[PDB]
Formats: C-alpha cells, structure tokens, sequence
C-alpha cells in the first residue's frame, strides 16, 4: 500500500527548477532594487542569494543522503533536536509557511494570467481570488489522481517557464547588442534586499521532502540539487540583466509588474505572451509545492506528531489523499487575507531560522554520531559559513524589526498548547478517544484510505 | 477658528476724555506677504445695526469721525477715541478678517460719566379704559438721572408693596448721558378698588430723603 | 446709496424652519457676496455663512453646516436664509450684511436686523393704555405723558409720538416678559401750554401682528 | 490507529458508501466548474479598461526655454558646448524638453544678411550643435530650436517682403529637421502677415516629416478670440500666449481665465504659460509664484517655463540687467558686477539643499506631472470648493485621483472644503493624502479631513486619493 518510488532524476530537477523559478523572478525584481538602490548592488544580491542558496542546498544534499528519511527539514530536525523542536517546526509549516506560500504564488498566477484582459487598470480583486482558488483546487485534484500525472505536469511547466525566461534573456541580449551605482548602502537596509532576493530562491530544500519517493536517492537527490541551483542562479542574474537593459531605475521602482513593462516595450501587438508565461510559471510552482507539502504532513503523521488520518493512502492510486485535501483546504483559508504579500517578511524570517537549526544539526550530528554513513560528504566549511551567514541575517533583521518579530514568536509558541494536548501531556477521557477514532474511520470510509505499511 | 478676547467688558469714561479698547487674538493677524494686519472695529449704538469703523487695523471707513484711531500689530490691538462725545456710548466689537468665517469679540460697553442728577419723578393713575379689563396697572416714571443705581418703594394706603412690582431702565440717552426708569405695579380691579391712596417714592444717591409722588383715587 | 433691508420679526414654533429675507438695492447685485451674521443676546456676533448671487454657491460656518441654507433670487436682488431645527437657544437677531471687496468678510453695509423668536406661545396683539398726570398736572411748567403697552407678543413693538414729530425728549423703556406676554411703556415730556391745547398720540406699531394704533392722551 | 486494508474493504465497499463517494466526487467537481463559471461571470461583468491615449513626448511634462545662451551661463562659457555641460541640471528639473532661443545668423533688421540655416558663430559651430543635440538625445531632453527670423531686431519678422521671410523658414524647417531637432518655436506671430496660413504650411512640413515633432507658435496676444482663431485651422499647434498673464495680481481672475479657455477650446491639448518669452516673475507678485507652479504643473496640457522660473529669478532684484535676458543665478558668484547683492536663497545652489525652497517644489511637482497617469492625461473637473479656491480634480480611469486646491484670495479658509454639486463619477472622499502643500508646517503624507481642513492665504494643496467603483 505504501507510496511507490517513481521520481526520476529529470522529474526531481523539474521539482526543484519548477518549484524555485516560480513567481519571484517576475513579482520581486523591484523589491531588491528598492532596498539596494542601484543596478550594481541589485544585480549583485541576485548572485549573492544564489551563492547562499547553493552552499545551503549542497549542505542539504549531505544532510539528506545522511539520514534519507522523507519529510526533509522536519525529519532531519527530529533526528537531532527531538520531539518538541520538530513539532514546533512542523506547526509553523502547517499553519503559515506552506499554506501562505502556495496562496502567494496562486494569486500571482491569477493576477498575471488575467492581466491581458485588464491592461492599465487593477485586475478585479474577487476574480483574482477565485482564479487563485481554481488553480489550487485543480492541482490538488491532479495531484490526488496520479503521481505520474503530477510529475509530468511538473515537467510540462518547468519547461514552459524556462522557455519564457529564455525569451526574456534573449531580448536582453538582442537589446545590449543593438546598443551608475548611486547606492543607499546600509547594513540595516541591504538585509531587506537579501530577504527580498532569498524569497525568489525559496525551494532548494523542497526535494528533501520526497527522498522516499525518488527511484535512486543516493545518486539522484545530491545530483538533482547541484544540477538545479546553478541553473537557477544563472537564469536569475541573466533575467535581471535583461530587465536593467530595458528599463530605468525609476520605472522599475514605480511599476507594478516588471515583466509586463518589459513585454510591452519589446513585443507591442504580441505582448500578451509574457503575462501568460508568468502565469504558467506560477502554476508550475503551485503544483510543486502541493506535491512536496502533502508529503511533509504525511511524514509528520507517520512519526506521530499529526492526527492519524493524514498518514493514510488511497490504495488503488497510492496517493496521500487526506494530506493533499488538508494542505489544499489550509491554502484556501489564506483567501480571507487582504495584504497577503506582507506575510513574505514572516516567511523569510521563519524559513531561514529553520534552515539554520537544520545545518547547526548537520555539524552536531556528524560530531555526535560519526558512525552514520555519508554516501556524499563535501566539507566542514560550507556548514559553518552558512550558519554564521543565516544567523547574521536573522539577528540583524530581528534587531531592525523587534515589533514585527515579537508577534512572530507568538506564532511559534502557539504550538506548545497543541503539542502538550495531542502529543505528550495527553488529556484522555475515553469518550474523546472514541470520538477521534469514530471521526478517523468516518474519514477513511469517505476517501477510501488505508494506513501506511512496513 | 481664531478666538478674540476683548477687554475691559465695560469702560465708563467722561466726556472729552481719551479711551482705549483692547482686542487680543489667539493667532497673529499680520499677513507676512503684505505687511498689514487684518482687523476691524464695529460700533453698535443701542437699538441699531453694527457700523464699521476701521478695518485693516487702522483704515477709517468713509463717514467715520477722525477721533477713532486704530492701532496695534500681531495680536495686541487697540481702538482709541481721542475725545469721547456723548454720542459715542455703544458696544464696540473687534473682528478678525484673516479668515473666513470671521469671528468677533464679545465687545466692550462704553458708558459715559457725568455730573450726578436727581430723577424727575411722575406717577400716573390707571387708564380709565384699562379698568374695563378686571385689572389695573399703576405706573411711575423716573426721568433723566445719573448714575444708574436707584430704588423704588411702592406704598398703598401706607402699606409697603413688594409683590407684583416690575422695573425697566433705559439704556443711557446719547443726547444728555442720563438714565431713565419705569416702575410698574399691577393689581386686580377689586385690589385697586379696596385701597384709596397710592404712593411711588424713589431713593437716589443725590438725596438723603426719598423723592415722593402720590395720588388718591 | 447702498441699502439692504429685512423683515422686522419672525415667530417660530420650536423645531420648525423659517425663511428670513434681505432685499438689496443701490448696487449691481451679483458683484458682491452676501453674508448672514447673528447676535445672540449679550453673547457677541457670530457669522453664519455667505452666498454668491452669481451662481448660488455658499460657504458656511462649522456650527451652521446643514442647520442653515442660503439661497438667492437674482430677479429681485433678494437673498434668503432658511434656518432649520430651531431651538429656544437659536432665538436671536439675524443680520444680512454685504462685503466691501467681492466676498472678503468685513461688513460696511448691514440690513436692520430680523428678530427671530422661538417659542410655542401664540402671537398676541398689544393692548395700549394712555397715561395722563391727573391731580396738580398743570402746577409745573413741563408735563410728562405716557403710554403703557401691555400683554403683547412677540418682542418687537415700536412707539413714536405724533407720527415721529415729537422725536425730542422721548424715553421708551425696554420690555419686561411676564407669563409669556411682554409689557413696555413709553414716555414724552412737553410744555404745559401744549398738552391740553394740542393732539398727543402714542403711535404704537407691531410688525409681527400688523396692528397700528394712535391712542390720544386725553385728561381725566 | 484505525481500520486495516482488510477492515476497510469489508465496510467501505458497500453500495451506499460507493454511491456516497460518487456523489461527493461529482459534487466537488461541479462545485469547481461552478466557481470557474462564477469567475468567468465576474471577469465579464467587471468595468473594462479605458483605452490609454497614444501620447507625443511633449505631453509627458514640462518644456523649458532658454532665450539667451549667454545669459543662462555667464560670458565666455556662453556657447553651445557650454550648454552641453548643464543638461544634468535640466535632467534634475525632469524637463521633457528645451527650446534654444534663436541661434541662426541674424544681422539686425537686414533681410539679406540674415540666414536661418547657418548658426551665429558666437554660439559655436554646427559640430557643437550636433554634439549638444546628441547629448540631449542621450539624456532624454528633446531639443527645439527657435527660428523667429529677426530676433536681434525690433520687429521679429521684419517690416517688409514677408513672403521671402516665410520662404526662408520653409527651407529652414527641412534643414534643421534633417539635422535632428525635435521641432520649432516661432514667436511674435501677431507681427507676421497671414500668420494662420504660414503656421499651417510649417505645421504640415513638420508633421509631414515625423509625427513626433512639434511646432510651438507664440503670440503677444491675450485676446481669447484671436488665440482661438490661430488655433482654428491648426489643431496640434501649441500656442503660448499672454492669455493667462492678465491674472488680476491677486490671482483673482484665474479660476475663470483657465476654465473659460478649456471650455472654449473643447478640452483639446494646450500649453499653459504666462508668456511667449518673459519670466513668471514678470507678471506674478512673489506670493503667487508657489501657487502658480502648483497650477501650471496640474492643468491638462504641457506647461512651459522660461529659465529660472524654477528658482523665482527676477530681473528687478539685481538692478540694471535687461528684462529680456536676466543672468541665471547658479551660485553666489553668478552676478559679479555688484558683488554681495546675491543672497544664497536666490541661487540654484542655495535652493538645491532646502526642501522648503521654490526649486524643491518645482523639482517635486515636475516628478508628479511626468509619472502619474492622472496628471499625465487625466480628465479635469473644476468645482466650487470654497470662497477663494480654484479647485479641481484630475482623474484617469481607475488610477490615483488628484484634487488640487488653490487659495487665490488673500484670506484663509477655516471651515473646510464644502464642495457643492460634484460630478457623480468624481465624488470627493471623506479624506485624502496630502502629497504636498505650497506652505511649510504641514503633515505631508498624512490623510486630511476635507470637511475640516484649513487653508492659509495663498496656500495651495495637492491631495492624492484612491479610486472607488
Ligand atoms: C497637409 O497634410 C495633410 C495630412 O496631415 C494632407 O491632407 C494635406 O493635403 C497636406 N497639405 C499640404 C499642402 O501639404
Ligand atoms: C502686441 O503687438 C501689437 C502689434 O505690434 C501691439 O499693438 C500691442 O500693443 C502688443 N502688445 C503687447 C502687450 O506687447
Ligand atoms: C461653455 O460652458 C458652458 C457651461 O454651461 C456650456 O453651456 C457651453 O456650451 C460651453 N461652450 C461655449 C463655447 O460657451
Ligand atoms: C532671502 O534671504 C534674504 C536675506 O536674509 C532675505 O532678505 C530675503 O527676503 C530672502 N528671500 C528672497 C527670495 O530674496
Ligand atoms: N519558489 C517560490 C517562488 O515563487 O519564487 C518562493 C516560495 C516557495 C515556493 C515559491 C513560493
């Protein structure tokens, strides 16, 4: 009954390049430049976030081939920090990280896809929310019918967005063929350039959620990482180069949608293709996140942190249907948010703190339990550099934003009530246990799902 | 809005003398761009409309006697009258015109001081027509006196009356600066019938003894 | 000549609206805006708003916004102030005023004010009662004559003697309010040769109930 | 903690659960097709966008006129290669244009020795001219050249044989377009016989070359009817004029001069300018300069300034210099002929530092007029907001809406805006964001209560406020 391995190298690269390339390179090129002040520093933080991602991602290839459980960051945290730290990690991802990021790239899908019906005015807010939800629902249903559907869908849209980014880079190259750094340099401000840039790289850790679903993990996990992140970094700096050949700083600082302005300038009567491809680029990422998010919760239920129904599988199709239906519904709740793009600050804080803890764990476990196998081992420097870097990014951004970060810690600490109630302190009137069991088997009966075996 | 305090609220002064009103604004009424001060003075004699005296703090209106001199700047403003005449008793209002809507002072009542004089006292028996009504009103007039302070005793067959007595003083007369006062006693017809001798007597600071007038019906 | 004039007096039952009206003369009516100012007794002038006759735009003090409503009629050079939701504490004199410059607020020309009384008490024409001295009248060289005005309403009654001919040596005493009706008296002094020899009348007049009465002062 | 495979298939395979599961499948899937039909309805019922008008370069913000290259620079440096240096300032002003007062070789009142094609060597060479013009293209400042023939003389078209003078121009326009100039200014068209016909010919020649070149004519006229007559036959001619000049000198007439002209022309494009040549400060008393910059930047049309309008230069303030061509005050050195007369605040250097200065207002407004789609080509609705106030709303389709409130009279308002009778499409908000005021001591950025606002004498405000469907 347990999930069949069928993610190839190519479908793993499609998961990473598909899920990373995403929205960030269309919706956020302005965001770094507003903090970095000039093309000379802006185009540099695009490379710098690339480097920080590459050393972090390779660090994840060491950690992943070490432990080889699925459930990624959460699994690797449980093997080092134990039950409560791992639960709080997962509670943050259950409530905010993977819901909000899915709804963020879904709104971008809807916005950019509809934009050629509404050039030079706001695209109707309620239709952009519906079409964000239509996207999430259809990709939940595809992801429930067949992993050989959803991986082919990932391949399809990982291809589509690289064609679109090729057009954008090519038109950049055409322009510079046909034929500087006034900078607001502040350690208290350049950090928010980096926090803006890193959101566009978010996803290097996503293949670590499907290690128990790749056909040959000890080769294909570290190979898919190191094939993917150099491709992403290259595509990103060349795409920014293209934008800065076409537009002035004042245009890019004041325009709502950078790729649309770029399209308008180069293609005229044919310009609608660029909005549609930014749409299709987001759609690919909604899929990649629903894929890898459902597998996280499936693992969190298997290893006892999350109510039992989410560990179950539909036996005729081998898809984790109650987990997919949950991560879907949990995403659509973000429709009741007004200024949802605000949550990218909380996303950026919470994510790299969890990656920091994971890589602190990478060093700690290699010293504390050296007998565990290392099918690839790279260095002891890359972990240390990444730890001091991410802890700098966390400490400095916290120092600049105590009011926001303070309320942030209440999201973290909201887990301890639920942890004690469900996991550890375990208040247990026998009527409650009878109710939870009755509810579980009712869910089994509806969805036709069986628990995971051996 | 701007607020204009004005003081003093009363300014009693003698004929021929110089007098000064003060006006004090809760913001500056100098217009920096133009170096003039936006304020006006209105005179309102009793029973008439306001008359504009000066505006832009100093500019006399046409048909204004040159004894009104206005001055000041910023927030301290003064209207001065060089040599008060008897015709000048009035309320004076200051007004800003630095904003619309304008706002005004609560106004200074100028009064005249003169040599004291005792009232001409007269008493009038009830009107023969009024006696048809079932009531009667006896009336005592005190004319042309100074100063304003006075009191009246009504006597009725020798008994002192303090129910149903009313008084009204005029505003001070602009020709002669004297006050005058009416006193009224209202009775039922049967109350006017049962008593014979009616007396109005007035005490004023110009005489130790009261002045008396009376009639017998 | 520049002359604004207004109706003399209005009575309003509390809560009701009223129209007060101001007819200009002596100038090109549309060239100058028209202002309305009020004078609550013993409480200082207050400006309501002003109106431009050229297009009926009007601007109002914060206290009057929605409470007032200015209009205008260019065919007659008339400006009108509607007032609404009147309480007793809106009882006042209402003055119509003209600017010097085109809208700027300082007021060289005022209409004689409209006295607006807000009360449930009914209009009550005056009863006039002449006063003559009686005993020992001619024993003095100058003789005083009088005119009681009793039980009338509302506030504004006027007295003049011999149709305004005896404008020298007249005292009219302010009105006293009793049981929601006013009482007032007027007096004049004349030579002892004049009074038994000649006509003397208080020409009492009441704007708010149209009664005009000329009681002769006849000896007892 | 639940049913095994065996236990599930022994229960959940019952026909009741099979039919329930089929029902929930189709209920969900028709629910999603319902939500798609819902979104496709909203996208059809939504107000469609309004066609954005194709706009020539001179719509996109202010031109800037430089009537004497010498006076703009100080002597010695008074040549076109000098001017090539100063474009960084002009780029700071965000001026989408330039107009170089005539540079052709004119000999005073001599028809025959005057040429409109060869440049007067005092200013340089055609090799300099091109060097400038290429630099200006590089920096996005289009350049117009002024071809009014007898510009050193008394009568700018000469007194005689006007058809030969028109012939000179007819040839000149072709030459200088070939050289690459972005169009032409001519002046004094009231002293040209048959003026409307020559404008028609020259306009045809210009637009016939390329659609993105213009002819700015200019007249000493202030008569609405004469102006409307020059603009009758020619429809995309900017005609600068004295028409807003006769302002009443406490602005008092301006609400009316502006809105009559818009109404009379039928809301075509315009060029707002207080003259064909002389400075703002030739007409305005200095309390209004701020208030007119706020207005010239925000009426429909392409504003035009002479040089030093942006700093409130004045010919009278440094005595002796000609009212034609006052020396521009870059820094305290700039008028050495009476040293110490120039105060810091009179000069570009002395304003450039100070957020309160006139040039800090010009710079700031020039930004808004050149970026904001509402000021760039919005509609315009005047309305009666208050006793002195000239007040109006610029709006596009759904973009940010800008309410401008100019208090032209000398008396402050204390009782808010009280807008009677707004167009129903353009209704004022309860509150709006103060984007700038002509006066210091305001909370710029903050929302203001329009019904309880307070203007000072001559305070203009620019409020910004968002759309409503
Ligand atoms: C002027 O140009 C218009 C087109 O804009 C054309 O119809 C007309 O014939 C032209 N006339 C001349 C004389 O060039
Ligand atoms: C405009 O030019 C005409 C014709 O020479 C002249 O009569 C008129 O006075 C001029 N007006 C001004 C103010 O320059
Ligand atoms: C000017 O505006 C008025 C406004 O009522 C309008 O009726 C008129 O047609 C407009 N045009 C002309 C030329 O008067
Ligand atoms: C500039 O400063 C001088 C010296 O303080 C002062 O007199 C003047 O009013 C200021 N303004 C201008 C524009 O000259
Ligand atoms: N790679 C992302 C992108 O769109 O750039 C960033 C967030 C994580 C998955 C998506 C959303």
């Amino acid at each position: 009954v347990t999930l069949q391995r069928n993610i190839t190298l190519l479908n793993g690269v499609a998961i990473i390049v598909g899920t990373i390339i995403g929205s960030g390179i269309f919706v956020t090129p302005t965001g770094v430049l507003k903090e970095a002040g000039s093309p000379g520093l802006a185009l540099v933080v695009w490379a710098a976030c690339g480097v920080f991602s590459i050393v972090g991602a390779l660090c994840y290839a060491e950690l992943g081939t070490t432990i080889s459980k699925s459930g990624g960051d959460y699994a690797y945290m449980l093997e080092v920090y134990g039950s409560l730290p791992a639960f709080l990690k997962l509670w943050i991802e259950l409530l905010i990280i993977r819901p909000s990021s899915q709804y963020i790239v879904a709104l971008v899908f809807a916005t950019y896809l509809l934009k050629p019906l509404f050039p030079t005015c706001p695209v109707p807010e309620e239709a952009a929310k519906l079409v964000a939800c239509l996207c999430v629902l259809l990709l939940t249903a595809v992801n429930c019918y067949s992993v050989k559907a959803a991986t082919r869908v990932q391949d399809a849209f990982a291809a589509a967005k690289l064609l679109a980014l090729a057009l954008i880079i090519l038109l950049g190259f055409v322009q510079i063929g046909k034929g500087f750094e006034g900078t607001k340099l502040d350690v208290g401000n350049i950090v928010l350039a980096l926090y803006s840039g890193l959101f566009a790289y978010g996803g290097w850790n996503y293949l670590n959620f499907v290690t128990e679903e790749m056909i040959n993990p000890y080769r294909n996990l570290p190979l898919a990482i190191i094939i993917s992140l150099p491709i992403v970094t290259l595509v990103y700096v060349l795409t920014n180069l293209a934008y800065f050949t076409t537009l002035s700083t004042e245009q890019m600082l004041s325009s709502e949608a950078v790729a649309v302005d770029f399209g308008n300038y180069h293609l005229g009567v044919m310009s609608w293709i660029i909005p549609v491809f930014v749409g299709l680029s987001c759609f690919g990422s909604v899929n990649g996140s629903l894929f890898t998010s459902s597998r996280l919760f499936f693992v969190g239920s298997r290893e006892g942190h999350l109510p039992s129904i989410l560990s179950m599988i539909h036996p005729q199709l081998l898809t984790p249907v109650p987990s997919l239906v949950f991560t879907c519904v949990m995403t659509l709740l973000y429709a009741f948010s007004k200024d949802i793009f605000s949550v990218i600050n909380f996303f950026s804080f919470f994510n790299w703190l969890c990656v920091a803890l994971a890589i602190i764990g990478m060093i700690w476990l290699r010293h504390r339990k050296p007998e565990l196998e290392r099918p690839i081992k790279v260095n002891l420097a890359l972990p240390v550099f990444f730890i001091l870097a991410c802890l700098f990014l966390i400490a400095v951004s916290f120092w600049k934003t105590p009011v926001e970060c303070g309320i942030g810690f209440t999201i973290i600490l909201s887990g301890l009530p639920v942890y004690f109630f469900g996991v550890w302190w375990k208040n247990k009137p026998k009527w409650l246990l009878q109710g939870i069991f009755s509810t579980t088997v009712l869910c089994q009966k509806l969805m036709q799902v069986v628990p995971q075996e051996t | 809005d701007i607020v204009l305090t004005q003081s003093p609220s009363s300014l009693a002064m003698s004929v021929g003398q110089k007098v000064t009103m003060n006006c004090k604004s809760s913001q500056s009424l100098l217009n920096n761009n133009n170096q003039k001060n936006y304020l006006a003075w209105y005179q309102q004699k009793p029973g008439q409309s306001p008359k504009l005296l000066v505006y832009f703090t100093s500019t006399r209106e046409s048909g204004v006697p040159d004894r009104f001199i206005g001055s000041g700047s910023g927030t301290d403003f003064t209207l001065t009258i060089s040599s008060v005449q008897a015709e000048d008793l009035a309320l004076y209002y200051c007004q800003q015109h630095y904003t619309i809507p304008p706002t005004f002072g609560g106004g200074t009542k100028l009064e005249i001081k003169r040599a004291d004089a005792a009232p001409t006292v007269s008493i009038f028996p009830p009107s023969s027509e009024q006696l048809t009504s079932g009531g009667a009103s006896v009336v005592c007039f005190l004319n042309n006196f100074y100063p304003k302070d006075i009191n009246v005793k009504w006597k009725i067959d020798g008994s002192e009356r303090q129910n149903g007595v009313l008084n009204s003083w005029t505003d001070q007369d602009s020709k002669d600066s004297t006050y005058s006062m009416s006193s009224t006693l209202t009775l039922t017809k049967d109350e006017y019938e049962r008593h014979n001798s009616y007396t109005c007597e007035a005490t004023h600071k110009t005489s130790t003894s009261p002045i008396v007038k009376s009639f017998n019906r | 000549e520049v002359q604004l004039q207004q109706s003399g007096a209005e009575l309003v039952k509390p809560g009701a609206s009223v129209n007060l009206s101001c007819k200009a003369s002596g100038y090109t009516f549309t060239n100058y805006w028209m202002h309305w100012v009020r004078l609550r007794p013993g409480q200082g002038l207050e400006w309501i708003g002003e109106i431009d006759p050229s297009d009926s735009y009007s601007y109002y003090s914060q206290n009057f916004k929605g409470k007032a409503t200015l209009t205008v009629d260019q065919s007659s050079n008339t400006a009108y102030l509607q007032l609404t939701s009147l309480t007793s504490e809106d009882s006042a004199v209402y003055y119509c005023a003209r600017g010097r410059q085109t809208y700027y607020p300082w007021f060289p020309y005022w209409g004689q004010g409209t006295l607006v009384t807000v009360s449930a008490a009914k209009t009550t024409p005056p009863s006039d009662y002449p006063l003559a001295p009686g005993s020992a009248a001619q024993t003095n060289s100058m003789v005083t004559l009088g005119c009681l005005v009793k039980g009338y309403f509302p506030e504004p009654v006027t007295v003049t003697w011999n149709s305004g001919s005896l404008s020298s040596g007249v005292h009219t005493f302010p009105a006293v309010l009793q049981s929601d009706l006013y009482t007032l008296s007027s007096s004049v002094t004349v030579p002892s040769s004049t009074w038994p020899s000649e006509t003397v009348t208080c020409n009492v007049a009441h704007p708010a109930s149209s009664t005009k009465v000329d009681k002769k002062i006849v000896p007892r | 903690t639940g049913l095994s495979k065996e236990e599930l298939l022994k229960v959940a395979g019952s026909p009741g659960w099979v039919r329930t599961r089929w029902a929930l499948l189709l209920l969900f899937w028709l629910g999603w097709l319902g939500m798609l039909a819902g979104a496709v309805v909203i996208i059809v019922r939504a107000p469609r966008c309004r066609e954005l008008p194709a706009q020539k370069w001179w719509h996109t913000g202010a031109l800037y006129r430089i009537g004497d290259l010498q006076a703009f620079q100080g002597h010695g440096a008074g040549n076109l290669a000098g001017l090539k240096g100063r474009l960084d300032y002009l780029s700071s002003l965000k001026v989408k244009g330039l107009v170089l007062g005539p540079i052709h070789k004119n000999q005073k009142d001599d028809v025959a020795q005057t040429d409109l094609l060869q440049i007067d060597p005092n200013f340089g060479s055609k090799e300099d001219f091109d060097s400038l013009l290429q630099s200006a293209k590089k920096k996005s400042i289009r350049v117009i050249l002024d071809l009014t023939p007898n510009y050193r003389g008394e009568n700018s078209w000469f007194s005689t044989q006007v058809d030969t003078v028109a012939t000179k121009v007819k040839d000149a326009l072709e030459f200088w377009l070939q050289a690459g100039v972005d169009g032409f200014q001519v002046r004094d068209i009231e002293n040209l016989k048959d003026a409307s016909s020559f404008l028609a010919e020259w306009q045809n020649i210009t637009k016939g070359f390329s659609e993105d070149r213009l002819l700015i004519a200019g007249t000493n006229s202030s008569d609405l009817q004469q102006i409307l007559s020059l603009l009758e036959s020619n429809k995309d001619l900017l005609l600068t004029s004295s028409y807003l000049s006769d302002s009443g000198s406490t602005g008092e007439h301006t609400k009316s001069l502006v809105t009559q002209y818009l109404n009379a022309t039928g809301n075509r494009w315009c060029s707002w300018s207080l003259s064909q040549a002389r400075l703002l400060t030739s007409f305005l008393p200095a309390q209004l300069l701020r208030l007119y910059q706020l207005m010239l930047f925000t009426l429909p049309g392409t504003p035009v300034f002479s040089y030093g309008d942006e700093i409130g230069l004045d010919a009278a303030a440094l005595p002796g210099q000609p009212m034609e061509a006052p020396v521009m005050l870059w820094d305290e050195s700039s008028f050495p002929d009476i040293p110490g007369a120039v105060s810091a605040n009179m000069t570009v250097k002395g304003q450039s530092e100070d957020p309160g200065s006139l040039l800090s207002l010009f710079r700031r407004l020039s930004d808004q007029r050149s970026k904001e789609r509402s000021l760039l080509h919005g509609d315009f609705h005047a309305f009666s907001a208050g006793p002195g106030l000239f007040s109006y709303i610029r709006h596009w389709d759904q973009n940010e809406r800008f309410l401008v409130v100019l208090n032209f009279g000398d008396v402050g308002l204390s009782a808010g805006l009280q807008a009677s009778d707004l167009p129903a499409s353009a209704s004022l908000p309860a509150k709006a964001d103060l984007l700038l005021s002509t006066q210091p001591g305001r909370e710029e950025g903050s929302p203001l209560e329009l019904e309880r606002l307070k203007l000072e004498p001559h305070e203009g405000l620019l409020l910004r406020f968002p759309y409503a469907a």
